[PDB]
This record gives structure tokens, sequence and C-alpha cells, in this order.
């Protein structure tokens, strides 16, 4: 997309030392969006395993 | 007056807290007398009683 504009700005150029050449000159500045892909994946989680521990004072 | 008293936790035994048992609450009262036995001493004037003590300060 488009985002803003700079000064225009008008040059005259010498050429071969007889005439001056009408130049001009900007910047423009657009917007953008890149995507790129990774190169893998990691493994899924299939099983999972806890342990628990219940501290009592009866035992 | 009546007293109560009771532990914190802080002062139970592990042996307490495993047996869920509570000991140490400490009470305290104080029991009134009935009057059994009471003495009398009776005294009989047949002549004129004497003129008192006239000393009227006040009794340090």
């Amino acid at each position: 997309a488009y985002s803003s504009t700079s000064n225009i700005a008008r040059m005259r150029v010498p050429l071969n030392q007889q005439m001056f050449e009408n130049r001009a000159r900007t910047i423009v500045t657009f917007n953008a969006t890149f995507v790129e892909k990774d190169l893998g994946t990691f493994e899924d989680i299939e099983h999972i395993i806890i342990g628990i521990d219940v501290d009592n004072p009866s035992g | 007056d009546p007293t109560i008293i009771i532990p914190k936790r802080a002062n139970i035994p592990t042996n307490d807290l495993a047996a869920r048992i509570l000991r140490d609450v400490k009470v305290e009262l104080v029991y009134n007398n009935s009057l059994h036995y009471v003495k009398i001493r009776a005294s009989v004037v047949l002549d004129r009683p004497a003129g008192q003590s006239t000393n009227a300060q006040t009794p340090m």
C-alpha cells in the first residue's frame, strides 16, 4: 500500500558544457507485508506422565 | 474470675498432629462455701457502763 511522499526538488544539470537539462527527484514510501515459511516442526505431545506427591502428617 | 487457656499450633507435637487430638487445654475455677458453724460472744452489764474513750480522731 501507499504511505507518503517526500519533497519534489527540481534540478538543472549541465551537459557537455553547453546546455542545462531539467530534472527532478522524489522518494515515495510504501507499506508491505512479507510472509515466510518455517523449515520444520517439533514433535506432538502424544503421551503425558505426571508424578504427584501429597505430603501429610499421618504417614 | 474463671480462666481459659488454649495452646497455639506451634506448640503441638508431631505425634499429636498425627493422631489428630489436641491436649493441654487448661481451665481454672473458684468455689463458694456454704456456712456450717457459727459462734457468738455475748456480754451483759448490770451497773452503769463507764464513759468510752473520747479520742475523736481518725484511727491510723
